[PDB]
């Protein structure tokens, strides 16, 4: 059984860089037809896709975030990470690590991590 | 003609002597004098060679490989999967069929993977071909003639061997059945081969009965030639045209 | 229709197709050139004897 | 880009009641609509991966239906375990967006 | 996820064709983003044959 | 399940011939990658290989015994036999019938019979 | 020909004790060393068929280890069933010789 | 490179390779012998007419 474990919580100041690392266990991040993503959930709001990285290294980022967010793949450690530049107060949210299934007919988030809270404030 | 076997256009033949192509590439224990691998323009082989497969078996698409290799003016033997990487498997097996000086041995360029402890963890490995040129990879499957043999060597019975690349998709299972004994053995080894292109990855997976390569061969010349069957040896001479009876140097 | 499609595991067969084409090509080239040369000598001798 | 609508925003129900949640696409997404069950304080869990196809471990009471633009998630008999916010997601497009989320409340 | 059953097969036949195969589930290099492969086969169905 | 059953015990005089027959049951002696051997155990001493016969008829005998010992294969009865010529008092021992596994990587005595005692004396 | 050495010639132990037996080859035999358990009055039984690989029916407490010239048979926890003479055999050479034999005695 | 390796289940193919070799051999042998005979008659006639 594959598990996704996010790095711990914290507080950053505006204009700082948010940095969260997801450790994947139970298999290799380069193994199957999968992609990894980070999903954000401001308390009380809808789940938002921040972006995705494919097992092959290809990436896609959401329009409101793409000028600020980078997602990368580290095969040697089975890790993924989220880097969000120029953070603001509006980016306070729970950040989840998720494993999507890239099967032609089926596209869904199968495995979710627990979610790490990140607060951005003065 | 000259009566001599000569170099063709300045490049010597591969001289296998008493070995077959499979013997040479697999590493028959008796073909260790052929490791000189000089650049060659044709292959010289004794008709009905002796030093072939020391462990009885077959080789798939053997004729196609024999054809391929006549063009390979030169190989570099490359250690793709060092035998000490399979830390969970026994890599020290062999057979009395291939014995040297009375002791069991095996083909020198391959690893017979068997069970360690009480099991056979799925054996996996791969190579990304960053050698700079296309490689010839040879591997095979062991077919026991008993259930006892299958369990004794591999633990699992309903086993398979799976190999693939961006173009290759091959899976096979062992055939356990009674067969006549050849060279003392009722078992058979089946060998297969592929060409891994540059920057492509070959992936091996097995639950048993896998003979994994330790070495592959880098093919860097890409010409065209054939195999000449003759009992003679190479002389220090050159020709333009060569027959099995000796070289021809004419303008007619 | 000259030219046939072969897979990468059919090189020993592709090579036979190649050999027929090269084989017939040498036959026709050699014969065509000697036919022309033989006829031209006969032609000129014909005109001179006429 | 395709806009999602999901309703009711909330609905209460008793244990044993039939519960239906409606998800609508502004444009057809074929069969590429999945569903999730989020419990408060926890990451969302996948229930349905394509319309009508449920995930292993998901109770048989969860049955998806529909096509193109109009989809339904039906809980045949609501359990104490189902008081969750349900979300639908359209994976047809490059932006894998989610609907508003429907809260099932205890009556 | 896609087919429910694991020990699956595909069987096709006609009055002359008798073909059966099973899927090969294994790790493969990704091509065009996919580690999966589709294998196609073909036949000619004669008149009035099924 | 394959079993090996030796012929009964006895006493022979010096310069006589020792003769023991092993009946194999549960399968054919010509069936798999196996060899048969006789193992001797003088009381209080180490097990000694007397010699081996392969399912294909090939034989190997130990240096101290080869000028005296013959092992043969009878397919029609599923039997093997040990013939030791010119016996002496020193050959008093338990004689066991054993089935070895001739698998390339594995070479061991898998099935043992019960052992027949042979005494050689004046 | 390769000469075998095995030691201790004997060793006593209590039930539940860890017991190790050492077998040494005068020349390397690779992994071709097997082990047997002989009970007095009975034919030897195979325990280990290659180093570390045990025979079906052999308790998991019997664990082989080693390579080349130095091998060990370990009984993780000695049972009342194990008071036997243990032998090692080198099958690398044409003469399939046995070691001296180690007697496990009751303490 | 003349001579190809075929398996024992390829005799129907080995036989085609054989046929091209025998076929081209008869073409070249017949043409070579008639070319020599025709040229020798022309050669001797040439010298006598000269
Ligand atoms: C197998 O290996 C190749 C080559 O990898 C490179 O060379 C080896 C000899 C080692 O030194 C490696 O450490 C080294 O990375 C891998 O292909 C390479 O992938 C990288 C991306 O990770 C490519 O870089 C990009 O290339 C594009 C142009 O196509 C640029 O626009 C980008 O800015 C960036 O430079 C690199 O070009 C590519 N090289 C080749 C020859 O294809 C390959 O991925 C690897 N296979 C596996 C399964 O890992
Ligand atoms: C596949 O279809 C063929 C043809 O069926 C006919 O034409 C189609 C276009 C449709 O309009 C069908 O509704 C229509 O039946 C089937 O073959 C036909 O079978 C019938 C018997 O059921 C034959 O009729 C008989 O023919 C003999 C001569 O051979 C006469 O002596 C009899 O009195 C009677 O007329 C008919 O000739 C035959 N047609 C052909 C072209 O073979 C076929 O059975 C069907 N396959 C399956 C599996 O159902
Ligand atoms: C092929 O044969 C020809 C003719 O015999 C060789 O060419 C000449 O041979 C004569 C002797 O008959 C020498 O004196 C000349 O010096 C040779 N010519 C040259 C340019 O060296 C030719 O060398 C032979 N080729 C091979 C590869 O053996």
């Amino acid at each position: 059984q594959v598990q996704l474990q996010e790095s711990g919580p914290g507080l950053v100041k505006p204009s700082q860089t948010l940095s969260l690392t997801c450790t994947v266990s139970g298999g290799s991040i380069s193994s199957g037809n999968y992609y990894w993503s980070w999903i954000r959930q401001p308390a009380g709001e809808e789940l938002e896709c921040l972006g995705r990285i494919y097992t092959t290294g290809s990436t896609n980022y959401s329009p409101s975030l793409k000028s600020r967010v980078t997602i990368s793949l580290e095969t040697s450690k089975n890790q993924f990470s989220l880097r969000l530049n120029s953070v603001t107060a509006a980016d306070t949210a729970v950040y989840y690590c998720a494993r999507g299934m890239d099967f032609g007919p089926t596209d869904a988030f199968d495995i979710w991590g627990q979610g790490t809270m990140v607060t951005v404030s003065s | 003609h000259n009566g001599k076997l000569c170099k063709l256009n300045g490049i010597p033949p591969l001289e296998l002597g008493d070995c077959s192509i499979a013997g040479w590439l697999l590493g028959n224990p008796e073909c260790d004098r052929l490791l000189s691998v000089p650049e060659w323009s044709y292959i010289m082989e004794k008709e009905n060679p002796r030093d072939g497969l020391c462990y009885p078996g077959s080789f798939n698409d053997y004729e196609e490989l024999k054809h391929l290799l006549s063009s390979v003016k030169h190989f570099e033997k490359v250690k793709i999967l060092p035998k000490d990487r399979w830390t969970q498997h026994t890599t020290t097996g062999g057979s009395r069929a291939c014995a040297v000086s009375g002791n069991p041995s095996f083909f020198r360029n391959m690893v017979w993977l068997t069970k360690k402890g009480s099991n056979y963890p799925v054996a996996k490995g791969s190579y990304n071909n960053t050698s700079g040129e296309q490689m010839l990879i040879i591997w095979g499957v062991h077919h026991p003639n008993d259930e006892t043999e299958q369990r004794t060597l591999y633990q699992n019975v309903g086993t398979y061997v799976s190999v693939g690349t961006s173009t290759l998709n091959k899976r096979s299972t062992p055939d356990i059945a009674t067969r006549p004994k050849v060279n003392g053995q009722g078992g058979r080894m089946e060998f297969s081969w592929t060409l891994l292109d540059m920057w492509d990855t070959i992936n091996f997976e097995s639950t048993g009965n896998l003979i994994a390569p330790e070495y592959g061969f880098k093919i860097s010349k890409r010409g065209s030639s054939g195999i000449m069957k003759t009992e003679g040896t190479l002389e220090n001479c050159e020709t333009k045209c060569q027959t099995p009876l000796g070289a021809i140097n004419t303008t007619l | 229709a000259v030219g046939k499609e072969f897979s990468n595991l059919e090189r020993r067969l592709e090579n036979l197709n190649k050999k027929m084409e090269d084989g017939f090509l040498d036959v026709w080239t050699y014969n065509a050139e000697l036919l022309v040369l033989m006829e031209n000598e006969r032609t000129l001798d014909f005109h001179d004897s006429n | 880009d395709i806009q999602m609508t999901q309703s009711p925003s909330s609905l209460s129900a008793s244990v044993g009641d039939r519960v239906t949640i409606t998800c609508r696409a502004s444009q057809s997404v074929s069969s590429y609509l999945n569903w999730y069950q989020q419990r408060s304080g926890k990451a969302p869990r996948l229930l349905i991966y394509t319309v009508t196809n449920f995930q292993s471990g998901v109770p048989s009471r969860f049955s998806g239906s529909g096509s193109g633009t109009d989809f339904t998630l039906t809980i045949s008999s609501l359990q104490p375990e189902d008081f969750a916010t349900y979300y639908c997601q359209e994976s047809y497009t490059s932006r894998l967006t989610f609907g508003g989320g429907t809260k099932v409340e205890i009556k």
